[PDB]
RNA sequence: GCGGUCAUACGAUUAACCCAAAUUAAUAGAUCCACGGCGUAAAGAGUGUUUAAGAAAAAAAAUCACAAUAGAGUUAAAUUAUAACUAAGCUGUAAAAAGCCCUAGUUAAAAUAAAAUAACCCACGAAAGUGACUCUAAUAAUCCUGACACACGAUAGCUAGGACCCAAACUGGGAUUAGAUACCCCACUAUGCCUAGCCCUAAACCCAAAUAGUUACAUAACAAAACUAUUCGCCAGAGUA
RNA sequence: CUGAUG
């Protein structure tokens, strides 16, 4: 018939050995496909033990240097007037234009944080965006 | 807010004396307790007081004062109508409170996961 | 070829940062008798209530404005190895594509 | 070789921590007007954390100052001084519904 | 464990099985307990320090609000000894009875005992233990484990002196029961209170030993998930105990 | 309120 065992291993590891033993005298059609293109991980059963102690997950947080600049704009003026449009792939927000102006002014050899921060807000008035400083 | 729970129970990692001694394991069940015969209060008490005031003043006769007899019947009819209509309106809607018969089905949709 | 690392940095979700009080635009995709499932576009769809002003102007496919509060309501309780996800989002109605 | 990889940095959007009403303040045992804003006007029970909302430091010092002022003769125990009844309500408890 | 008219288990017969000039029965023997455990089955000893003794196998540190403890001073609520007005009732249980009518309420009131809310706080101390206020002294180790030695060790018990509002072992009454030397009600004592000196016991339980760590293999059951390296003290069926 | 045993 077959092997209804789960914790021993994978379906391939349970069918190939059975066919080698000679009980299953008919080869499944998917076995040739599995031998031709095996997956990256063998589907072995693994029990999700809970993580105790000082151990922590191996995932690393996502943070960029642009976030350190966006924090300044979000603490100074808050949310921009032009609402975000999550459907447009190339949508550029007010804070995105601000951090672009910031990183552009950084190349001019400006090391003062105030010089890099207020000049971008003053230059955005040339493009003509409206800023609402939260006080 | 919710009281603190760190350093309360008796565990191997807790170095001090356990503070809380739970009778049963502090696991949030997937069904709430059924309300013990939720009751209600009477009605038209103020309308009955001013009605019996006529009886006590005019020596128990209805031909003397009449509006205190008609408003009492109107309050009784309105209470009788609200006892029947709201008994279905509040069970169809969920703006305010709700019986546990729906809280249980709401919790079973998103139950707690003790294992895994 | 543009890999994933470059296309993720230029995502509007990355530019938005935290989801606390952000003005976004969402297109309604389903209509109930009184509730509105508005998909702001990030992960989930927020459920809002139909206001009394221009409540008839809200139809299937209309774009509206929202102030995003939370992206996905998840929290932990007693004896829960994982969180209890609401499979929704938190947002309020301000306008309907003021333009 | 990619330059758009996330960098292991701190959280820039980390909001400041919530402060208690007396955070970075100087509590005393003689300001009866200050200590009365945390006791019940009808009985004199000292309100707890769930009603006041004070962080771990000032909560105990307020209680110590109240207990000192109730024995030294600064503030009555069985009730609240009615002269300090017109003080602004700081607690989060509502009696008259 | 089998023996109440169906005994393959008793006594006899037949038959069969296993040894064999040996077969059974009894007693001695060899071997067999733990390089395994100590939360619920026997087991982490009530706590700390220290001698002897043992590994210091790679690097790090010592100490902060809050009720440790020991002395001295103090009292906010209630209660009471005591006086004054009022009433014949007060306390008492599911219902009563007994007891007190030098009783009961209000206004004042020392001495003693204890220390509402804060406390949904979790700190201090080695443990027991500690949270009404203030003052003085002070809470070891440039920090491993380690006794039968040393020093502590809640309530309860003893001795001497003092205190006694209140609660109460015991005792005397009143209920209920067939009986109640008990649960229910009243009165009262030792005692609980302070100093000095003993006694050194607990479900002294967090039933989980200390020192530095891990989330690797891995659910007897339940319970607080499974474990490492050095140790200390215990565990050989149960009752007898 | 109370109600013992097989
Ligand atoms: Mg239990
Ligand atoms: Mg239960
Ligand atoms: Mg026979
Ligand atoms: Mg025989
Ligand atoms: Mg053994
Ligand atoms: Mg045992
Ligand atoms: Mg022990
Ligand atoms: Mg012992
Ligand atoms: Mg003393
Ligand atoms: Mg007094
Ligand atoms: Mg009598
Ligand atoms: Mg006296
Ligand atoms: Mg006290
Ligand atoms: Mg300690
Ligand atoms: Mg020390
Ligand atoms: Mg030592
Ligand atoms: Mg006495
Ligand atoms: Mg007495
Ligand atoms: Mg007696
Ligand atoms: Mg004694
Ligand atoms: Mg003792
Ligand atoms: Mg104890
Ligand atoms: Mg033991
Ligand atoms: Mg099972
Ligand atoms: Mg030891
Ligand atoms: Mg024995
Ligand atoms: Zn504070």
């Amino acid at each position: 018939a077959g092997s209804r065992l789960e914790t021993v291993g994978s379906i391939f590891s349970r069918t190939r050995d059975l066919i080698r033993a000679g009980v299953l005298k008919e080869k499944p059609l998917w076995l040739d496909i599995y031998n031709a293109f095996p997956p990256l991980r063998e589907p072995v059963f693994r029990r999700p033990r809970l993580r105790y102690g000082k151990a922590k997950a191996a995932v690393q947080d996502i943070f960029y240097h642009e976030d350190r600049i966006r924090a300044k704009f979000y603490s100074a003026y808050g949310s921009g007037p032009k609402a975000f449009d999550l459907f447009n792939p190339n949508f550029k927000s007010t804070c995105q234009r601000f951090v672009e102006k910031y990183i552009e002014l950084q190349r001019l050899g400006e090391t003062d944080e105030e010089k890099l921060f207020v000049e971008a807000g003053k230059a955005l008035l040339a493009e003509g965006v409206t800023l609402r400083r939260v006080g | 807010a919710t009281p603190s729970l760190r350093g309360r129970l008796a565990r191997l990692g807790n170095p001090r004396r356990p503070i809380l001694k739970p009778n049963k394991p502090l696991i949030l069940a997937n069904h709430v307790g059924e309300r013990r015969r939720e009751k209600g209060e009477a009605t038209c008490i103020t309308e009955m007081s001013v009605m019996m005031a006529c009886w006590k003043q005019n020596e128990f006769r209805d031909e003397a004062c009449r509006k205190e007899i008609q408003d009492f019947f109107d309050c009784a009819s309105r209470a009788e109508a609200a006892r029947k209509m709201r008994s279905i309106q509040e069970n169809l809607g969920e703006l305010g409170s709700l019986p546990p018969k729906k809280l249980n089905k709401l919790l079973h949709r998103f139950p707690n996961k003790p294992h895994v | 070829v543009e890999s994933f690392a470059s296309m993720l940095r230029h995502s509007p979700l990355t530019q938005m940062g935290p989801a606390k009080n952000k003005l976004v635009i969402g297109q309604i995709f389903h209509i109930v008798e009184d509730d509105l499932y508005i998909d702001f576009g990030g992960k989930f769809h927020c459920v809002c209530k139909r206001p009394e002003v221009d409540g008839e102007k809200y139809q299937k496919g209309t774009r509206v404005r929202l102030r995003l509060l939370d992206l996905e309501l998840t929290s932990r309780f007693l004896g829960a190895t994982t969180d209890t996800t609401i499979l929704e989002a938190d947002a309020v109605l301000l306008g309907l594509q003021e333009s | 070789s990619n330059e758009d990889l996330p960098v292991p940095m701190e959280n820039p959007y980390k909001e400041p921590l919530k402060k208690c009403i007396l955070c970075e303040k100087h509590v005393d045992y003689k300001n009866v007007q200050l200590l009365s804003q945390f006791i019940s006007p009808f009985t004199g029970c000292i309100y707890g954390r769930h009603i006041t909302g004070l962080c771990g430091k000032k909560q105990k010092e307020i209680t110590k100052a109240i207990k000192r002022a109730q024995i030294l003769g600064f503030m009555p125990v069985t009730y609240k001084d009615p002269a300090y009844l017109k003080d602004p309500k700081v607690c989060n408890i509502k009696y008259r519904e």
